[PDB]
């Protein structure tokens, strides 16, 4: 949300026809320091990087060693190998490395969710069992010896009602009297023991770990899986990042992005964006901080964001090295964040575009009450 | 002098499971790493079913043998007999 | 429900699931399995019950699940159980004042249901064991019917059976 | 030594029972059986109203003490002192 | 009537049941205020810089 | 009855450090930053300004913060949440049942 065009953009011409929070940041830069302003966006397309051993980092900072552009107000890390050849004013927005993945598609809601520790043979089998249990109950009870079989108060339809009594433990106020009676009575208390308990005790495991998780939520996780790849942007300085590594994880990092089968670089985050979610829980993203969470507030909020930020760097204002023109402007990035500018700059593009929705904080804790949307359906 | 050097450092630990297990394919490592809750499959539960037909075949099979008897322990004298044999053994 | 259940013998759509037709969904059976949505359609192949990759050796368990589900005993014995069942009804006209081959029809009703129920469990619990989504069609449903049906005249053939010796008597 | 995996094992016929061993079931039949012959003998002791009033025969005190196990209790309660114990 | 209400208790117990131990040992934090807006609607408590 | 304001990393110092009985609630209110401060127009300016950006790149400032805030203070609840135990019930789990 830096810098994008209007929706009307064909239409408009000028410093009108671009907006966005560089755009927003621009008018308040000279609404205090006194200048007017004209922007050019660059025609590479990518931020400005090392250069090729050509050594003109190519991209913004080519634009600002050639004395093209007067200013960078434009997301640019402030690192050390951009230092040495342009001046960067204090930061105006804090942000690390972050892991973006696919969701894990896990959520699973249900309407006849109670019916879910059986499975849908077993409650067929039930309904078998029990219409053949309760037949066989019958036709033992009723044979040939006032007449003495009219002693058994076991009609079909009572029998019906006997197998049901025992199958919802609740019991019946008749109960077999004959020994063939009490065999088929006493083998279907057997069955109602296993197959209700087997449910009360699955019943107990699908209402504890019902939950939705991401495998590889942490930063050693995404490390070790050759079956999630990962890459970044290609002539960035996270790309940067990864050619000196230090730390043994980002060594172990740095092995997979050279042995890559196929190249895991793309040439725009919102291209490794488009890749994420046609690899579809195979591949992993690692992009910046907050353009992790304006890819959540926007369609279709199929994008998450694990674990915390691997670093913590910034993004500042550029200016080419010995220009006079950027020390005010050091202290026009000093009076936005006194005046809670550069933090009402954020809260404007990252307020108003909340499509998703979600804000989703979590809940980590296990000992959740059950809804009335879990159990409806016996209600029904 | 130079394979001292290198198990001190530790270079021969990143070495062997580097070659051994990263250039491998089996995940058989972090496959037990999750673990899930399954619904009870019928191969699961099919003991239960297996007694409960056993048990009905049981059931029809005692009230006709039962049946065609009355169609068609046991006199005390030897009844204390057959005490005294269990009771022996 | 003999009629029914020898449709259901005969038929063969009681799996719909991803496999192969010749050695990708599929008209699975008991005896033939086929296919459909390929450029092989309706080539059926008898299916065989295979050691390869398998890796069953004597277990009792699983080897004598396999041989009954093989020649399919349970669901042949309840045709044959069934139709005796059918030949005690012809054979109450006939042969009357008899009275007791309507108990003698009824055992035969109600068994073939029981050589029904655990024939439905042993062709579910080789099955599992993935094919994933798969549907039971409805030849499958043909036998859960012919279970509910089959209890019913074992049913109505004993309170027939009552009201012949509460003539008796 | 290098094997071939055992692949799994699946769960059998019996696995219902695997939650107590089987020294369990055999003790719990033998609790089966102590009971219900006592439970008899506790009950008859020569006191028709004498002696047919108690419904608790051997086959009824049998099928009491696996209707108390399975948790479908019946209709015969003990009815006195030393039985209800 | 009662064949399904005992359906219905068949089902309520066993989610009632599920879980009966941690709900009365949950050992979990009150958290009465925070992000300072409930401390901008709760002023029984004391400020300090 | 008494509320705190004071800065983030010293309630995280706190919190971690025994006898551990504060704690952190929210976000940052308003976000700000330490800085090595140097004379205006010094010599001594410009290298600190490329030296900071050393020890952050090559992950030093990220090995200076796991060390100390580890070091000095543990209090014992930050890792002993993967910690489960079970229990008996007591009386007072369940006394409204018997009242
Ligand atoms: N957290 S954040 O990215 O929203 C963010 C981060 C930062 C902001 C403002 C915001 Cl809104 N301004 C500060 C500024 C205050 C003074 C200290 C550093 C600059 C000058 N820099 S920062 O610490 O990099
Ligand atoms: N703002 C970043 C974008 C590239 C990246 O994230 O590496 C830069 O110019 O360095």
């Amino acid at each position: 949300p830096y810098v994008m065009m209007k929706k009307n953009h064909e239409m408009l011409e000028g410093n009108e026809r671009y907006e966005g929070y560089c755009v927003d940041l621009a008018a308040e830069i000279a609404k205090h320091c006194g200048f007017k302003y004209k922007l050019t966006i660059v025609g590479d397309g990518k931020y400005g990087a090392r250069d090729a051993d050509t050594k003109i980092w190519n991209g913004m900072v080519g634009e600002l060693v050639y004395g093209k552009a007067d200013i960078a107000i434009a997301p640019l890390t402030i690192t050390l190998v951009r230092e040495e050849v342009i001046d960067f004013s204090k930061p105006f927005m804090s942000l690390g490395i972050s892991i973006m993945i696919k969701k894990p598609q896990k959520s699973k809601p249900g309407v006849f969710s109670f019916l879910d520790p059986l499975a849908y043979e077993i409650w067929m089998c039930i309904v078998f069992a029990y219409i053949g249990v309760s037949v066989v109950l019958f036709l033992v009870s009723r044979f040939s010896p006032q007449s003495s079989e009219s002693t058994n108060e076991f009609g079909i339809f009572n029998s019906l009602w006997f197998s049901l009594g025992a199958f919802m433990q609740q019991g019946c106020d008749i109960s077999p009297r004959s020994l063939s009676g009490r065999i088929v009575g006493g083998v279907w208390w057997f069955f109602t023991l296993i197959i209700i308990s087997s449910y009360t005790a699955n019943l107990a495991a699908f209402l504890t770990v019902e939950r939705m998780v991401s495998p590889i939520e942490s930063a050693e996780d995404l490390s070790k899986q050759t079956e999630i790849a990962y890459g970044t942007l290609d002539s960035g300085s996270t790309k940067e990042f990864f050619r000196r590594s230090k730390i043994a994880v980002f060594d172990k990092m740095w092995t997979y992005m050279r042995s890559a089968e196929p190249s895991v670089f793309v040439r725009t985050t919102a291209e490794g964006v488009a890749r994420v979610r046609k690899s579809k829980g195979k591949y992993a993203y690692l992009l910046e901080s907050t353009m992790n969470e304006y890819i959540e507030q926007r369609k279709p909020c199929d994008t998450m964001k694990v674990g915390g930020n691997l670093d913590s760097k910034g993004y500042g204002i550029a200016t080419p090295k010995g220009s006079s023109l950027g020390t005010p402007v050091n202290l026009a990035v000093l009076k936005l964040s006194e005046q809670g500018v550069l933090d009402k700059l954020k809260n404007k593009w990252w307020y108003d575009k909340g499509e998703c929705g979600a804000k989703d904080s979590g809940s980590k804790e296990k000992t959740s009450a059950l809804s009335l949307s879990n159990v409806a359906g016996v209600f029904y | 002098l130079a394979v001292l050097k290198l198990s001190e450092q530790g270079v021969l630990d990143k070495l062997k499971n580097k070659w051994w297990y990263d250039k491998g394919e089996c995940g058989a490592k972090d496959s037990g790493s999750k673990e899930k809750t399954s619904a009870l499959s019928l191969s699961n539960v099919a003991g239960v079913f297996y007694i409960l037909v056993g048990g009905l075949g049981l059931a029809m099979l005692v009230a006709l043998i039962e049946f065609c008897y009355k169609s068609r322990l046991f006199d005390r004298g030897v009844q204390m007999l057959l005490t005294t044999v269990g009771a022996f053994a | 429900a003999f009629s029914l259940m020898t449709i259901a013998v005969g038929t063969d759509y009681w799996l719909y699931s991803r496999g192969v037709c010749k050695t990708v969904m599929t008209h699975s059976g008991l005896w033939r399995t086929c296919c459909l949505e390929g450029n092989f359609k309706g080539l059926c192949k008898q299916i065989d019950h295979f050691p390869e990759d398998a890796d069953y050796e004597a277990d009792t368990a699983e080897y004598f699940l396999r041989a009954v589900r093989a020649s399919s005993i349970f669901p042949i014995l309840s045709v044959i159980l069934l139709f005796m069942g059918g030949l005690c009804i012809a054979a109450s006209e006939f042969y009357k004042t008899r009275h007791n081959i309507i108990l003698s029809a009824g055992i035969f009703f109600v068994s073939a249901g029981l050589s029904n129920i655990i024939g439905i469990i042993v062709y579910i619990s080789a099955n599992a064991g993935k094919k994933n989504s798969y549907s039971y069609g409805w030849s499958f449903y043909f036998g859960a019917l012919s279970f509910i049906i089959a209890e019913m005249v074992g049913v109505l053939a004993v309170h027939m059976f009552i009201d012949r010796h509460k003539q008796l008597t």
